[PDB]
DNA sequence: TTATTGCTGACAATCACGGAGGCGTTGATTGGTGGAT
DNA sequence: AAATCCACCAATCAACGCCTCCGTGATTGTCAGCAAT
């Protein structure tokens, strides 16, 4: 009948949004890692920075001791 | 859509005000008008943020917990905590 | 002079969404209408009315 | 703060009015068996205010539902609330003012700034 | 105020009723069964990555923590060090 | 090949829910007078 | 003195609630193949 076919289609259409959101979690968990290791990597750094600044003003001190 | 379908009926909110106050107490009709304007506002605001949730995760209908979720958002607790109660009887 | 910093980000969507219907509705007068419907506007001339004003 | 809201900007015999009404709405709505048809707000004109917005598109059952009971509570919450005022300015007439003075009270009513700025 | 802890049932999960009725033959048995095991290892998965999504979310918060917490007070021996050396050098003259 | 279980579509069959569309039937809408506040 | 304005009434008819048909999802079942072991 025309009802059967209307249920073939609508999940023909179930079926490929199920491909999409598979494929679209797979690419946001890509993404996340990508954009969460450029965090870590700036941090990083800002500690190095900081902790640079330390050594800067710890010699300084200790050259008056 | 009609114009006053942003409202509720004043006859409806007029009366659940009368049975807040006393028997002796009287309601202006501005003040009746203005709740009205209020309670009307207070749903179309909190169906604006689940509407907006609702978007993100792709979902046209809006159910009773995308209501819930969205009132604690907005710091309605109290009425949040309060309706799970309501739901939670319905759902069963 | 703080406003709920919770409810903000949505009383700004609101005033928008408030705006652009209103000017749908070109209801651009805020004043409410004296009624509503003429057939009942109608019909509360013609019932018959009492002394003190009170329909019969 | 899950109870915080049910007692903001009172102060003295005016919370304990409120709060007395909350464990009532909370007793009734834990007990008293709900008949879901019956309601003070008609279900049709809440599902309408909703979709007056045309960023809704669908709506569920309960939305509306849920809409009504924490509508009828919200109204007698603020009712009672502005008539603290009146009683306080010795009226026996609630007064759009009245309304008004008990929304600044709470920063719970922040939203209808734009509804009564007065 | 006062309220029993109260839990949401989940709403009604649409689809077809499920098979009450065993098969009389094993070979529809094992297929059903194997078949079962189809749709239930597939929608699990895309289920596990939400939850693969949610444990790199938390896993990084708790890292973000830790770092905005060692950068401040990594930020408070700079400030410490700078008024204590400031104390040090103007004794010394 | 033969023997054996998994997996893999592809279509079909139930089941739930949301809408819109009439069709009963209800209760919201509405204004003048008195007299309080 | 000044003013306003809200509670009284309940009868029509807009519209509320309700059921049916139509449309779109979900979830499951099964037949007929593949796919390694
Ligand atoms: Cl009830």
């Amino acid at each position: 009948t025309k009802r059967k076919a209307q249920n073939r289609a609508a999940q023909r259409a179930f079926r490929e949004r199920r491909a999409a959101r598979v494929s679209e979690l797979e690419d946001q968990i890509k993404k996340i890692e990508d954009d969460h290791e450029i965090h870590v990597a700036t941090f990083k750094e800002q500690i190095a920075n900081l902790s640079r600044e330390v050594e800067q003003c710890r010699t300084e001190m200790g050259w008056w001791r | 859509m009609k114009e006053q379908d942003r409202w509720l009926p004043i006859a409806n909110v007029a009366r659940i005000m009368k049975l807040a106050l006393p028997e002796n107490a009287k309601i202006a009709k501005e003040a009746k008008e203005c709740m009205q304007e209020c309670v009307s506002e207070f749903i179309s605001f909190i169906t604006s943020e689940a509407s907006e949730k609702c978007q993100q995760e792709k979902r046209k209908t809006v159910n009773g917990e995308d209501i819930l979720f969205a009132m604690t958002s907005l710091g309605f607790e109290n009425y949040a905590e309060a309706l799970k109660i309501y739901l939670s009887k319905y759902r069963e | 002079l703080y406003v709920n910093a919770k409810q903000f980000h949505r009383i700004l969507k609101r005033r928008v969404a408030r705006q652009k219907l209103e000017e749908q509705l070109r209801l651009t007068s805020k004043g409410r209408k004296p009624y509503l419907h003429e057939s009942r506007h109608n019909h509360a001339m013609r019932r018959p009315r009492g002394p003190g004003g009170r329909f019969l | 703060g899950t109870w915080a809201n049910v007692n903001q900007g009172l102060q003295g015999t005016a919370r304990d009015i409120l709060t007395t009404y909350w464990q009532h709405v909370i007793n009734h709505l834990e007990s008293d068996n709900h008949d879901y048809k019956i309601h003070q707000l008609p279900l049709a004109r809440i599902k309408k205010v909703m979709k007056a917005d045309p960023e809704v598109k669908m709506i569920s059952a309960e939305a509306p539902i849920l809409f009504a009971k924490g509508c009828d509570v919200f109204i007698t919450e603020l009712t009672m609330r502005a008539w603290i005022h009146a009683e306080d300015n010795k009226r026996r007439t609630l007064q759009r003012s009245d309304i008004a003075a008990a929304l600044s009270k709470s920063d719970m009513f922040d939203f209808l700034i734009d509804i009564v700025p007065r | 105020v006062t309220s029993k802890e109260w839990i949401i049932p989940p709403r009604p999960k649409p689809g077809r009723k499920p098979a009450t009725d065993t098969p009389p033959t094993k070979r529809k048995a094992q297929n059903r069964a194997a078949q079962r095991a189809f749709r239930e290892r597939r929608a699990a998965r895309v289920s596990e990555l939400e939850d693969q999504i949610k444990k790199i979310e938390d896993d990084h918060e708790i890292h973000v923590a830790t770092f905005k917490e060692q950068i401040a007070n990594l930020s408070r021996e700079v400030e410490q060090c700078r008024t204590e050396m400031g104390w040090w050098r103007d004794r010394s003259h």
